[PDB]
């Protein structure tokens, strides 16, 4: 299927795995990060004895399979799910073995050392891979953006990373990760919908309402004013049609769901909102480059697909920062895949072909030394 | 004879049901895409009005700064 | 009994055919609306890009004028 | 009958209504939450034309009246039953009108807004009441316990609420309700008794076996070991005498009925057992206060009248949590009425007499504004 000896770019982002060959502009195999295990034991004869579903095979059946998240906040919980999702991506979709081409994986900023050593060991010992490389997502996203300056805000599913890069210079001391993202928003919407009257307590419905949020939920331009005008609703409340057919009616809750990002007090945490944390990060940077960080801020992550984030960011930053300079916020189209796109354009360089880590040196050095070599 | 006719009619019924389900799936996909595109159009119209207001502000500011110069 | 069942099956077949035709019509309508919305959003993307370039030029000249002042 | 202008404390708990005047230590009018409606139509002349039985009048006759539960999982199904049970409690037992004293009602945590607005409207418009107040059960139970710290586990009839309160501080974000309680236990016992051989499919027998459970069923200290030793039964199986006279023989099933609480998989639900859900709730709290929540856990609800719950909780929490600290579980005597008792001691304070909601402000504001004022 592939006639070019190039690394397979597999972005294992929290919530959605995006795998594809280098050189492509979009991932071909896109599936959620979920593992469906058989809950009961059947006396039936003939069905697949497979004890571990994955991807679309699990999405197609969520009532029988108990759903487990292979990644939580960033820390890898179960490694069997890791081996399952890579083995599946290798021998069920791509139809190619890892013994013929490299593999450029993308990991989140500020992750545990155990996670890195574990994935590297599974990719070297178990699977025979000629060479591995771990890369931070923020750099590849800035590559795909086509710039060298700005602060990347990557909001995945269970973690949110703010990474400032000015003139192509990383700042490992300022990268601050906060576990507020799509899962805590799904939980907030679920508890407020339970407050509305429709109560559910199973994961399949949680994924359904997550999809409903992805499709409908947006960000408000003025929270309190929308609350007042929605008190007497007319066009502000919408009636959604569940894929099963049950008629759901959702009004203001939509534009109050992502608001939890701006007010973490809703989930009883002393952490500051994403905008205030980004602002504090800007103060932690130097003054000289602060204006450039204001003018080149970039966004990444699937959570940014909601309509109305750019305007909300502009008003909040204008209210926090002075209103004398110019603070333009740029969001490139299809930003979610941009990271992966970067991977593709990063795997075609010959120099990058010279910066890989082969098996033998890793085996003698050991995983810890490999950690030192990368950084 | 009537059993053969009923068998044929039931086969045609199954075919029509399959075609109707396929058409309903396509209708869902198309309506979702249309609604998403309409929402994007509305949001971007708001955006471009805001940007035009900003451009007018910048032009007036420039004219004032020029006069002062 | 078989004649009654055949009559019922034929009625169901006619109803399914009518539903399929209506679904195809709504499919055509939704596809037309989606195509129009995509054309509109593309035109608005070019317009907003042009206005953004204009605004960047305007703000660059405003900064130059402020420095001169 | 009453010479003090004090609020009537009416705990409308799921399964048992407990009504009484403030200042008393126990409810005087205690009757199950059931409504009996005439099933057939009689040509007889002279009997009461009353078309809606309630309370003991329905309990005395369960063969003729089809029984309907006025509350399910927490959501109010029928409002006519609500009006029936309050009108009955007012003009058949207490022998007092609501137009002379307030009324402090107790509602379950995390209930629908429709339920609250409906009951408040029936208590203001229809009935002329000088003032109403909705109160959460967990706070009043913690009051009656005589403390300010701990996690209250209220297991009613169709819903189970875990509510953490440390230093008197409520945590509306951590309150998680799960619809596993006495009704699902009655259903499990019924299906397993149908498996034993005695099959029934009517509600009167369901209430009878519910009473049998309340009287006999207990919690096991070691499930598998009791299963093994009960395989060869001697004193482990007991012969109960039905109030009708039929000789029932029940062995291990007793201590396997409440076990469904610890293993929701028996009812095919992905939800976690009450102990595991409480443990997860403790992780959701902060670490600083977790030890105090371990040392001050409180229980509430009629379902807690079974013998052996405290020990089972201690072993399960010790197996789940470390065994280095001290984890004492306290269960106050007569905990079931404690909630109501709290109401009594809450209605005697002058400040609480200042926190009531009169008719006029509610009428101008409307019910929704009243919801904002309370919380
Ligand atoms: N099309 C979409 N619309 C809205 N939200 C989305 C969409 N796709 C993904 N998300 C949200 O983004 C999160 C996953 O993001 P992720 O795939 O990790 O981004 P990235 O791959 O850029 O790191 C989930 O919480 C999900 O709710
Ligand atoms: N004396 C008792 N012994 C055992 N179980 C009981 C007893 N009284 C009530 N229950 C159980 O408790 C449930 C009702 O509890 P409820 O009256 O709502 O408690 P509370 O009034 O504290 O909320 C029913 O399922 C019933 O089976
Ligand atoms: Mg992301
Ligand atoms: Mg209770």
């Amino acid at each position: 299927d592939e006639d070019e000896t190039t690394a397979l770019v597999c972005d294992n982002g929290s919530g959605l795995v995006k795998a594809g060959f280098a050189g492509d502009d979009a991932p071909r195999a896109v599936f959620p990060s979920i593992v469906g295990r058989p809950r009961h034991q059947g006396v039936m004869v003939g069905m697949g004895q497979k004890d571990s579903y994955v991807g679309d095979e699990a999405q197609s059946k969520r009532g029988i399979l108990t759903l487990k998240y292979p990644i939580e906040h960033g820390i890898i919980t179960n490694w069997d799910d890791m081996e399952k999702i890579w083995h599946h991506t290798f021998y069920n979709e791509l139809r190619v073995a890892p013994e013929e081409h490299p593999t450029l994986l993308t990991e989140a900023p500020l992750n545990p050392k155990a996670n890195r050593e574990k994935m590297t060991q599974i990719m070297f010992e178990t699977f025979n891979v000629p060479a591995m490389y771990v890369a931070i997502q923020a750099v590849l996203s800035l590559y795909a953006s086509g710039r060298t300056t700005g602060i990347v805000l990557d909001s995945g599913d269970g973690v949110t990373h703010n990474v400032p890069i000015y003139e192509g210079y990383a700042l490992p001391h300022a990268i601050m990760r906060l576990d507020l993202a799509g899962r805590d928003l799904t939980d907030y919407l679920m508890k407020i919908l339970t407050e509305r009257g429709y109560s559910f307590v199973t994961t399949a419905e949680r994924e359904i309402v997550r999809d409903i949020k992805e499709k409908l939920c947006y960000v408000a331009l003025d929270f309190e004013n929308e609350m007042a005008t929605a008190a007497s609703s007319s066009s502000l409340e919408k009636s959604y049609e569940l894929p099963d057919g049950q008629v759901i009616t959702i009004g203001n809750e939509r534009f109050r769901c992502p608001e939890t990002l701006f007010q973490p007090s809703f989930i009883g945490m002393e952490s500051a909102g994403i905008h205030e944390t980004t602002y504090n990060s800007i103060m932690k940077c130097d003054i000289d480059i602060r204006k450039d960080l204001y003018a080149n801020n970039v966004m990444s992550g699937g959570t940014t697909m909601y309509p109305g984030i750019a305007d909300r960011m502009q008003k909040e930053i204008t209210a926090l920062a002075p209103s004398t300079m110019k603070i333009k916020i740029i969001a490139p189209p299809e930003r979610k895949y941009s990271v992966w796109i970067g991977g593709s354009i990063l795997a075609s360089l010959s120099t990058f072909q010279q910066m890989w880590i082969t098996k033998q040196e890793y085996d003698e050095a050991g995983p810890s030394i490999v950690h030192r070599k990368c950084f | 004879s009537l059993q053969k006719k009923l068998k044929g009619t039931e086969d045609e019924l199954d075919k029509y049901s399959e075609a109707l389900k396929d058409a309903q799936e396509k209708l869902e996909l198309a309506e979702k895409k249309a609604t998403d595109a309409e929402a994007d159009v509305a949001s971007l119209n708001r955006r471009i009005q805001l940007v035009e207001e900003e451009l007018d502000r910048a032009q007036e500011r420039l004219a004032t700064a020029l006069q002062k110069l």
